[PDB]
Parts: C-alpha cells; sequence; structure tokens
C-alpha cells in the first residue's frame, strides 16, 4: 500500500472518433440557374388602327 | 421586374422591345404623337408607356 512512483511515459495515444467520410459527394450540388425570360408563345397584334 | 434576372447578353430592352414588336407597336417605345394646341404631327417621335405613379402624403401646405 505504499504506491511508489514510476518512470516517464514515452508517448500518449489519443483515441478520437474518425472523420466524417462519405458525407460530402464528390460532385457538387448547386441551386440551378433561374431561367432567362421567354417571349411567350401566342403573341399577336390585338390593336387595329382605327378607321 | 425582379432585379438581377436580366443579363448583358439577354437585355431588358431586347426583351420588351420584341414584346412590343409582337404587339404591333414600335421596338423602342416611341409612338407618333400629334398635338392639340396646333393640329399637326410632331416631328420627333415621343416615348410613351405605362408607369405606376404614386402619391405622397407630403401634401400642399394649405397655409
Amino acid at each position: 500500500g505504499g504506491l511508489t512512483c514510476a518512470s516517464a511515459p514515452q508517448g500518449t495515444l489519443r483515441i478520437l472518433e474518425g472523420p466524417q467520410q462519405s458525407l460530402s459527394g464528390s460532385p457538387l450540388q448547386p441551386i440551378p440557374a433561374s431561367p432567362p425570360p421567354q417571349i411567350p408563345p401566342g403573341l399577336r397584334p390585338r390593336f387595329c388602327a382605327f378607321g | 421586374a425582379t432585379p438581377f434576372i436580366f443579363s448583358e447578353e439577354n437585355s431588358a430592352l431586347e426583351y420588351f422591345g420584341e414584346m412590343l414588336k409582337a404587339a404591333g407597336y414600335n421596338f423602342y417605345g416611341t409612338e407618333r404623337l400629334y398635338s392639340g394646341i396646333s393640329g399637326l404631327e410632331l416631328e420627333a417621335d415621343i416615348f410613351i408607356g405605362v408607369v405606376y405613379y404614386q402619391r405622397l402624403r407630403h401634401m400642399v401646405s394649405d397655409k
């Protein structure tokens, strides 16, 4: 029950949970481009010149 | 009329100009106006359209 002292420890192993692999996909997923505005189909002159 | 949706290769004046060319009117928004103080045709064509005006409370002073 004396509990004598011991020598100096050489190395200290650190145990830790691993990096989060297979979380990010190898291609990227962007928000798609909002489309450029279209001229709508079915546009015709509705105004006739009077008389 | 949301901002940043018109680029420089698809402009905001090559879109509504073609909308007006489809509706018969001028590509550049300029309609031929006559006069009413005289009666004859103004020689330089006049930009006309529809613009949403408002009305401020900052009224005439009434003082």
